[PDB]
């Protein structure tokens, strides 16, 4: 679809105009996280990504599973 | 014969009952530390136990809690 938008620069009609309008909508929903970008049909696999929420800290002594004392 | 308390006579013998080979293997023990994650249903099941005469759980509790308390 924004291949196709792209070749018609010269003059874009309405409906590719409102055609692309709504694809780089639906990518600036999935680069927000509000949708999911899907998994292929062939098998149920979705792509890697990196770490989007990462925290630190010591390690927890005196904690629950201890249990040396 | 050496005679008993109650008027029994009985044979003395000067060799400890632990002595015995058969009763070697039962005197080395596992101190095992039941004070570790204590639960009140587990407690209760330990001094249920020690009721009907089991004694090696309540024990072992008992030793745990003489070193781990400061103030007992």
């Amino acid at each position: 679809v924004v291949a196709w938008f792209y070749l018609n620069e010269s003059q874009p009609t309405e409906q590719i105009t409102a055609t692309y309008r709504d694809t780089v909508r639906w990518l600036e929903q999935v680069r927000d996280g509000k949708t999911d970008p899907g998994v292929e049909s062939r098998t149920a696999a979705s792509p890697e990504g990196e770490d989007l929420v990462q925290v630190q800290s010591d390690p927890p002594v005196f904690s629950r599973k201890q249990k040396g004392f | 014969r050496i005679l008993d308390i109650s008027g029994q006579p009985f044979d003395f013998d000067d060799e400890m009952q632990s002595r015995s080979d058969e009763l070697a293997m039962v005197m080395k023990r596992t101190q095992e530390h039941p004070s570790s994650g204590v639960t009140p249903n587990r407690a209760a099941q330990m001094l249920r136990d020690a009721e009907r005469g089991d004694l090696t759980a309540q024990a072992d509790l008992a030793f745990d809690m003489e070193e781990k308390d400061t103030h007992l």
